[PDB]
């Protein structure tokens, strides 16, 4: 039934807080900090048998 | 020959006596209703001597 | 240590992060929010709460007695809450079949 | 319907569609947090049951 | 059509009757007197005596 | 036997970090069953030096406790990793960036700065806000848990047998649940 | 039909947050 | 808490490399987050055209 | 004495595998003793129908 | 093969007969010595692994 697609460009965009310069390295510093490590569970967090 | 059996209870002690006596006092308060009695050998030994 | 390491239980993020971050934080949640970037515990109370004896969670009575005049029906139960247990009565209700 | 209704019998069924069916692993099955208590009563210690 | 592995666009959940779990293939799980067939999860019924 | 007893190993549970439940080394036993007591004496020479160290190394290594496997380690006894302060050199004279830039200048790129001399550098502590507490991470749980020489086992009073060897042992209750 | 749980804290004047103590060393 | 240094709010990348088999697509961005920034990663989306 | 406990008195256990032969039968069976429990193998004995 | 060759697809494999795979339990799988770094490393030891 002949449907196609044919991918002509992929472009990543990403957007920044314009943040002042002084308080991104303070925050940078401040996350660099082992305490300070990021963490994430899969929202439906299971084994899909 | 005797290390072989006094581990094997062929010779050596009795089983009230080298069972830990916890397991002496359980299997004795419960023997008329759970029984460890046929579990564990005795040795029993003739005389040798006179 | 890996419930702890993976913040699967112990300290909350306000507990475990940095406090010059936590102040970070909270001065920014507006117009910058770092919260939903860490995770917190969250733990179910394992004593005190549910029983391990043996016991029903519903029970059904059936009519110790019954009466069936020409415009009304009755029926007796004897409800029997037992020792160690609570009924809220907002629970219960008459199961009728006809 | 009606003075000649027919002799009759009923059918009963539910639908529930975007669900899932859940059995939470827990000492009665109220959620009471992410890490259920029967997750952490028991069988942790070797455990390892079929 | 929809993918109800993906999409979330499940629509069976009626057909299943029950389900009985069971730990070291002796020890019926929910066990303890819980349900009103204790054994087992009776999802939905045919009879009903 | 009751006086050379075998070693009771700790098992770990590396989820919660703490002992799992203990039994004895069965993993490790010379077979000695076709020997005589000229040797089985020396067996057992052995197996006695090696119930010594235990009890030699126990003393010097574990942390003296009411307790074997207590459920919740004080934050004084839990090893952490409390490293130094971190500095850093903010990039701009913030506040002279404000006033060059309100005279019409535009600054881009960068750290320098040609037309201030000011630089600052603060110096944030590193560490968990709180103490941790709670569970024992792999290197303390080995420098805990040295295996358990046992003499005349089960022959005190029940009650103060070590019940916490039995893996599904609730000690904060002294009771034992199924499977719900 | 799963779970998360996301960690904020807050606190403000009628104004808006600047962040907090300055651990300055200066120069 | 906003910069004066001249700075873009969006930065749009190209792949670096790219990949275009019969059944899939590849592309390679080196993402470059510059010193003074940070990414929240929710704010990055793969923008097709075909 | 007695668990307060859901608990089994008598557990019937079907081959887990099987090999019926010229002139022999053999069958394997998973013995799970459960926890918290003692099994005296005197009460055990094959069912068999044939 | 030639002017007229049909368009194909490449499979590939490997043959390793006579021996038996192996994996070291030595921290970085050298044969230091018989007795290995990790069997002496007394965490896998007296505190016992499943």
């Amino acid at each position: 039934d002949g449907a196609s697609v044919r991918f002509d460009s992929v472009n990543l965009y990403a957007t920044f807080f314009p943040m002042a310069h002084n308080t991104a390295s303070t925050l940078e510093a401040m996350l660099r900090n082992d305490t300070n490590d990021q963490s994430f569970n899969d929202y439906l967090s299971a084994a899909n048998m | 020959m005797m290390p072989q059996w006094a581990y094997m209870h062929i010779a050596g002690q009795d089983a009230s006596e080298y069972l830990s006596p916890g397991l002496v006092q359980f299997a004795r308060a419960t023997d008329t209703y759970f029984s460890l009695g046929n579990k564990f050998r005795n040795p029993t030994v003739a005389p040798t001597h006179d | 240590p890996q419930w702890a390491y993976m913040h699967i239980a112990g300290q909350d993020a306000s507990e475990y992060l940095s406090p010059g971050l936590v102040q970070f934080a909270r001065a920014t949640d507006t117009y910058f929010s770092l919260g939903n970037k860490f995770r917190n515990p969250t733990v179910a109370p394992t004593h005190d709460v549910t029983t391990d004896r043996s016991q029903r969670l519903t029970l059904r009575f059936v009519p110790v007695d019954r009466e069936d005049t020409t415009y009304s029906y009755k029926a007796r139960f004897t409800l029997a809450v037992g020792d160690n247990r609570v009924l809220d009565m907002a629970s219960t209700y008459f199961d009728i079949r006809g | 319907i009606g003075q000649t209704a027919v002799p009759s019998v009923t059918q009963k069924k539910f639908l529930c569609d975007r669900v899932m069916w859940r059995i939470p692993f827990s000492s009665n099955f109220m959620s009471m947090g992410a890490l259920t208590d029967l997750g952490q009563n028991m069988l942790y210690a070797n455990s390892a049951h079929a | 059509g929809s993918i109800p592995y993906l999409d979330g666009t499940f629509y069976l959940n009626h057909t299943f009757k029950k389900v009985s779990i069971m730990f070291d293939s002796s020890v019926s799980w929910p066990g303890n007197d819980r349900l009103l067939t204790p054994n087992e999860f009776e999802i939905k019924r045919s009879v009903d005596g | 036997s009751k006086e050379i007893p075998t070693p009771y190993m700790w098992s770990y549970q590396p989820q919660m970090g703490l002992a799992a439940g203990a039994s004895q080394d069965y993993s490790t036993r010379m077979n000695w069953l076709s020997a005589g007591p000229s040797m089985i004496s020396r067996v057992n020479g052995v197996r006695n030096h090696r119930n010594q160290i235990l009890l030699e190394q126990a003393a010097v290594t574990s942390t003296p406790r009411a307790k074997l496997n207590p459920r919740n380690w004080p934050s004084t006894l839990v090893y952490q990793e409390i490293p130094g302060p971190t500095t850093v050199l903010l990039p701009r004279d913030a506040l002279a960036e404000v006033r060059m830039t309100n005279s019409g200048v535009q600054l881009a790129g960068g750290g320098r700065s040609s037309f201030t001399p000011n630089q600052a550098y603060l110096t944030l502590q590193s560490s968990s806000s709180e103490p941790r507490s709670g569970g024992i991470g792999t290197l303390q749980f080995v420098e805990e848990f040295v295996p358990s020489v046992y003499f005349n086992p089960f022959s005190g009073s029940p009650g103060l047998y070590p019940d916490e060897f039995i893996p599904n042992f609730d000690a904060v209750r002294e009771a034992v649940d199924g499977y719900d | 039909i799963n779970f998360a749980s996301l960690a904020p804290r807050h606190g403000t004047r009628p104004f808006m947050g600047t962040w907090n103590e300055i651990g300055t060393s200066q120069l």
